[PDB]
Protein backbone atom coordinates (compact mmCIF):
# COMPACT_ATOMS: atom_id res chain seq x y z
CA UNK A 1 0.00 0.00 0.00
CA UNK A 2 2.55 2.52 -0.60
CA UNK A 3 3.81 1.37 -4.40
CA UNK A 4 5.85 4.94 -4.85
CA UNK A 5 7.88 4.16 -1.85
CA UNK A 6 8.42 0.62 -2.68
CA UNK A 7 9.32 1.50 -6.08
CA UNK A 8 12.14 3.70 -4.91
CA UNK A 9 12.96 0.88 -2.73
CA UNK B 1 38.80 2.44 13.77
CA UNK B 2 38.36 -1.15 12.72
CA UNK B 3 38.65 -2.25 9.05
CA UNK B 4 34.82 -2.62 8.94
CA UNK B 5 34.27 0.50 10.59
CA UNK B 6 36.17 1.95 7.75
CA UNK B 7 34.20 0.96 5.39
CA UNK B 8 30.67 2.01 6.75
CA UNK B 9 32.47 5.63 6.75
CA UNK B 10 33.67 5.43 3.52
CA UNK B 11 30.23 3.84 2.00
CA UNK B 12 28.20 6.51 3.80
CA UNK B 13 30.56 9.39 2.94
CA UNK B 14 30.05 8.10 -1.10
CA UNK B 15 26.43 7.56 -0.28
CA UNK B 16 25.98 11.26 0.41
CA UNK B 17 27.63 12.27 -2.17
CA UNK B 18 25.67 10.57 -4.52
CA UNK B 19 22.01 12.03 -2.71
CA UNK B 20 23.16 15.39 -1.48
CA UNK B 21 23.64 18.27 -4.68
CA UNK B 22 25.61 20.87 -3.01
CA UNK B 23 25.37 22.64 -6.44
CA UNK B 24 21.74 22.57 -6.18
CA UNK B 25 21.27 22.29 -9.77
CA UNK B 26 17.77 20.34 -9.51
CA UNK B 27 16.11 23.06 -7.60
CA UNK B 28 15.15 24.47 -11.34
CA UNK B 29 12.63 21.71 -12.02
CA UNK B 30 10.35 22.49 -8.61
CA UNK B 31 7.51 25.16 -8.97
CA UNK B 32 8.32 28.09 -8.98
CA UNK B 33 9.04 29.51 -5.60
CA UNK B 34 6.86 33.25 -4.80
CA UNK B 35 7.08 35.74 -1.87
CA UNK B 36 3.87 37.98 -1.68
CA UNK B 37 -0.09 33.19 3.15
CA UNK B 38 0.78 29.77 2.02
CA UNK B 39 2.52 31.51 -1.17
CA UNK B 40 5.64 29.39 -0.85
CA UNK B 41 3.39 25.77 -0.47
CA UNK B 42 3.81 24.51 -4.21
CA UNK B 43 7.99 25.44 -4.39
CA UNK B 44 8.68 23.97 -0.80
CA UNK B 45 6.09 21.05 -1.63
CA UNK B 46 8.65 19.82 -4.41
CA UNK B 47 11.42 20.22 -2.36
CA UNK B 48 10.25 17.93 0.10
CA UNK B 49 9.41 15.77 -2.66
CA UNK B 50 12.74 15.75 -3.56
CA UNK B 51 14.23 15.57 -0.79
CA UNK B 52 12.57 12.60 0.36
CA UNK B 53 13.50 10.61 -2.41
CA UNK B 54 17.25 11.65 -2.05
CA UNK B 55 16.76 10.38 1.95
CA UNK B 56 14.74 6.77 0.55
CA UNK B 57 18.75 6.92 -1.53
CA UNK B 58 20.59 7.30 1.34
CA UNK B 59 19.04 5.07 3.06
CA UNK B 60 19.45 2.06 0.21
CA UNK B 61 23.07 2.16 0.78
CA UNK B 62 23.33 2.18 4.61
CA UNK B 63 25.34 -1.20 5.55
CA UNK B 64 22.95 -3.82 6.49
CA UNK B 65 19.20 -1.62 5.48
CA UNK B 66 19.00 -4.39 2.35
CA UNK B 67 18.95 -6.99 4.60
CA UNK B 68 16.24 -5.79 6.13
CA UNK B 69 12.10 -6.71 5.61
CA UNK B 70 10.42 -4.79 2.86
CA UNK B 71 8.16 -3.45 5.58
CA UNK B 72 10.60 -2.21 8.23
CA UNK B 73 12.26 -0.49 5.25
CA UNK B 74 8.78 1.66 5.19
CA UNK B 75 8.54 2.21 8.56
CA UNK B 76 11.71 3.43 8.98
CA UNK B 77 11.77 5.82 5.97
CA UNK B 78 8.02 6.81 6.91
CA UNK B 79 8.88 7.60 10.75
CA UNK B 80 12.65 8.96 9.88
CA UNK B 81 12.06 11.23 6.41
CA UNK B 82 11.03 14.26 7.87
CA UNK B 83 14.01 14.05 10.81
CA UNK B 84 16.56 12.73 8.15
CA UNK B 85 16.08 16.40 6.25
CA UNK B 86 15.58 18.43 9.06
CA UNK B 87 19.42 16.98 9.87
CA UNK B 88 20.54 17.40 5.95
CA UNK B 89 19.17 20.80 5.76
CA UNK B 90 21.99 21.96 8.23
CA UNK B 91 24.73 21.90 5.21
CA UNK B 92 22.61 24.88 3.53
CA UNK B 93 21.57 26.28 7.13
CA UNK B 94 23.76 29.93 7.24
CA UNK B 95 24.44 31.40 11.21
CA UNK B 96 24.58 34.64 9.38
CA UNK B 97 20.76 35.41 8.40
CA UNK B 98 19.53 32.17 10.16
CA UNK B 99 18.26 30.64 6.74
CA UNK B 100 18.45 27.88 4.90
CA UNK B 101 20.61 29.49 1.59
CA UNK B 102 20.95 27.23 -1.32
CA UNK B 103 22.79 28.82 -3.61
CA UNK B 104 20.56 32.02 -5.23
CA UNK B 105 18.34 34.64 -3.80
CA UNK B 106 15.04 32.80 -4.80
CA UNK B 107 15.86 29.62 -2.94
CA UNK B 108 17.05 31.08 0.45
CA UNK B 109 14.31 30.29 2.98
CA UNK B 110 13.66 32.40 6.01
CA UNK B 111 11.34 32.02 9.17
CA UNK B 112 9.23 34.53 6.90
CA UNK B 113 8.90 32.45 4.58
CA UNK B 114 7.45 29.41 5.79
CA UNK B 115 5.78 30.89 9.57
CA UNK B 116 3.18 33.28 7.79
CA UNK B 117 0.58 30.67 7.69
CA UNK B 118 -1.72 29.07 10.59
CA UNK B 119 0.45 27.65 13.16
CA UNK B 120 3.88 26.90 12.01
CA UNK B 121 5.77 29.34 14.23
CA UNK B 122 5.04 25.97 16.26
CA UNK B 123 7.29 24.16 14.02
CA UNK B 124 9.71 26.73 12.97
CA UNK B 125 10.75 28.56 16.17
CA UNK B 126 12.34 25.38 17.32
CA UNK B 127 13.69 24.09 14.46
CA UNK B 128 16.16 27.04 13.75
CA UNK B 129 16.82 26.60 17.38
CA UNK B 130 18.03 23.11 16.06
CA UNK B 131 19.55 24.18 13.15
CA UNK B 132 21.33 26.66 15.17
CA UNK B 133 22.87 23.81 18.03
CA UNK B 134 23.44 21.46 15.44
CA UNK B 135 25.76 23.52 13.45
CA UNK B 136 27.39 24.90 16.68
CA UNK B 137 28.67 21.51 16.69
CA UNK B 138 31.04 21.47 13.97
CA UNK B 139 30.40 17.97 13.03
CA UNK B 140 32.87 16.31 10.45
CA UNK B 141 31.45 14.76 7.39
CA UNK B 142 32.14 11.16 8.78
CA UNK B 143 29.71 12.16 12.06
CA UNK B 144 26.90 13.83 9.66
CA UNK B 145 26.91 10.74 7.45
CA UNK B 146 26.34 8.48 10.28
CA UNK B 147 24.06 10.82 12.71
CA UNK B 148 21.59 10.63 9.70
CA UNK B 149 21.99 6.59 9.46
CA UNK B 150 21.64 6.14 12.82
CA UNK B 151 18.35 8.33 12.69
CA UNK B 152 16.91 6.40 9.96
CA UNK B 153 17.78 2.77 11.67
CA UNK B 154 15.69 3.94 14.61
CA UNK B 155 14.35 0.23 16.36
CA UNK B 156 11.88 2.36 18.58
CA UNK B 157 9.77 3.54 15.49
CA UNK B 158 6.34 2.23 16.30
CA UNK B 159 5.45 -0.46 14.28
CA UNK B 160 8.68 -2.03 13.28
CA UNK B 161 8.45 -5.41 13.29
CA UNK B 162 11.88 -7.22 13.46
CA UNK B 163 13.44 -4.94 15.99
CA UNK B 164 16.33 -6.68 16.90
CA UNK B 165 18.15 -6.68 13.75
CA UNK B 166 17.27 -3.00 13.41
CA UNK B 167 18.92 -2.44 16.63
CA UNK B 168 21.86 -4.51 15.46
CA UNK B 169 22.15 -2.34 12.17
CA UNK B 170 22.19 0.69 14.42
CA UNK B 171 24.41 -0.08 16.92
CA UNK B 172 27.17 -0.96 14.40
CA UNK B 173 27.26 2.41 13.12
CA UNK B 174 26.88 3.69 16.87
CA UNK B 175 29.71 2.03 17.90
CA UNK B 176 31.57 3.24 14.20
CA UNK B 177 30.25 7.10 15.28
CA UNK B 178 32.18 6.75 18.88
CA UNK B 179 34.71 5.11 17.74
CA UNK B 180 35.23 7.95 15.37
CA UNK B 181 34.82 10.56 17.62
CA UNK B 182 37.46 9.35 20.12
CA UNK B 183 40.15 8.19 17.22
CA UNK B 184 39.84 11.35 15.05
CA UNK B 185 37.97 14.59 16.56
CA UNK B 186 40.04 16.15 18.73
CA UNK B 187 39.89 17.90 21.91
CA UNK B 188 38.01 20.31 22.72
CA UNK B 189 35.48 19.72 20.14
CA UNK B 190 35.17 16.21 20.64
CA UNK B 191 33.70 16.88 24.62
CA UNK B 192 30.50 15.36 25.14
CA UNK B 193 30.04 14.98 21.21
CA UNK B 194 28.60 11.56 21.20
CA UNK B 195 26.01 12.66 23.87
CA UNK B 196 25.19 15.80 22.19
CA UNK B 197 24.77 14.01 19.10
CA UNK B 198 22.08 11.82 20.70
CA UNK B 199 20.55 14.67 22.33
CA UNK B 200 19.89 16.04 18.61
CA UNK B 201 17.97 12.66 17.77
CA UNK B 202 15.78 13.54 20.82
CA UNK B 203 15.02 17.20 19.74
CA UNK B 204 14.60 15.51 16.32
CA UNK B 205 11.25 13.60 17.71
CA UNK B 206 9.43 16.34 19.15
CA UNK B 207 10.45 18.33 16.01
CA UNK B 208 8.61 15.10 13.92
CA UNK B 209 5.91 14.99 16.85
CA UNK B 210 5.31 18.33 15.85
CA UNK B 211 5.74 18.04 12.02
CA UNK B 212 3.07 15.57 12.07
CA UNK B 213 0.44 17.99 13.89
CA UNK B 214 0.79 20.43 11.24
CA UNK B 215 1.33 18.45 8.13
CA UNK B 216 -1.98 17.08 10.10
CA UNK B 217 -3.49 20.64 9.87
CA UNK B 218 -2.48 20.83 6.46
CA UNK B 219 -3.56 17.82 4.44
CA UNK B 220 -7.06 18.36 5.92
CA UNK B 221 -7.82 21.52 3.98
CA UNK B 222 -7.91 19.92 0.59
CA UNK B 223 -7.12 22.86 -1.27
CA UNK B 224 -3.91 22.79 0.04
CA UNK B 225 -3.64 19.45 -0.13
CA UNK B 226 -3.84 19.93 -3.66
CA UNK B 227 -0.23 22.02 -4.27
CA UNK B 228 1.50 18.31 -2.65
CA UNK B 229 3.00 15.63 -4.49
CA UNK B 230 1.86 12.14 -4.52
CA UNK B 231 4.92 11.55 -2.85
CA UNK B 232 4.48 13.88 0.34
CA UNK B 233 0.90 12.70 0.66
CA UNK B 234 2.05 8.72 0.48
CA UNK B 235 4.59 8.86 2.45
CA UNK B 236 3.52 11.78 5.08
CA UNK B 237 0.33 10.03 5.29
C1 LIG C 1 15.31 19.12 2.69
C2 LIG C 1 16.28 19.99 2.51
C3 LIG C 1 16.07 21.38 2.88
C4 LIG C 1 15.09 21.64 3.77
C5 LIG C 1 14.82 23.01 4.17
C6 LIG C 1 13.87 23.49 5.02
C7 LIG C 1 13.87 24.98 5.19
C8 LIG C 1 12.51 25.50 4.73
C9 LIG C 1 11.35 24.78 5.41
C10 LIG C 1 11.44 23.26 5.28
C11 LIG C 1 11.35 22.82 3.82
C12 LIG C 1 10.45 22.47 6.15
C13 LIG C 1 9.02 22.29 5.60
C14 LIG C 1 8.30 23.57 5.14
C15 LIG C 1 8.06 21.55 6.53
C16 LIG C 1 6.70 21.51 5.81
C17 LIG C 1 6.70 20.38 4.79
C18 LIG C 1 5.41 19.61 4.97
C19 LIG C 1 4.44 19.88 3.82
O1 LIG C 1 5.67 18.21 5.10
C20 LIG C 1 4.84 20.14 6.24
O2 LIG C 1 3.83 19.68 6.76
N1 LIG C 1 5.59 21.14 6.69
C21 LIG C 1 5.46 21.94 7.91
C22 LIG C 1 4.11 22.66 7.78
C23 LIG C 1 4.26 23.95 6.98
C24 LIG C 1 3.27 24.07 5.82
C25 LIG C 1 3.69 25.26 4.99
C26 LIG C 1 4.47 25.07 3.85
C27 LIG C 1 4.86 26.17 3.09
C28 LIG C 1 4.49 27.46 3.47
C29 LIG C 1 3.71 27.64 4.61
C30 LIG C 1 3.32 26.54 5.37
C31 LIG C 1 11.17 21.14 6.41
C32 LIG C 1 12.64 21.30 5.98
C33 LIG C 1 12.79 22.81 5.83
C34 LIG C 1 16.93 22.48 2.27
C35 LIG C 1 18.18 21.94 1.56
O3 LIG C 1 19.26 21.75 2.48
C36 LIG C 1 17.91 20.62 0.85
C37 LIG C 1 17.57 19.57 1.89
O4 LIG C 1 17.42 18.28 1.30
Amino acid sequence: NHPMLMNLL
Amino acid sequence: LSEEQQHIIAILLDAHHKTYDPTYADFRDFRPPVRMPLSMLPHLADLVSYSIQKVIGFAKMIPGFRDLTSDDQIVLLKSSAIEVIMLRSNQSFTMDDMSWDCGSQDYKYDVTDVSKAGHTLELIEPLIKFQVGLKKLNLHEEEHVLLMAICIVSPDRPGVQDAKLVEAIQDRLSNTLQTYIRCRHPPPGSHQLYAKMIQKLADLRSLNEEHSKQYRSLSFQPENSMKLTPLVLEVFG
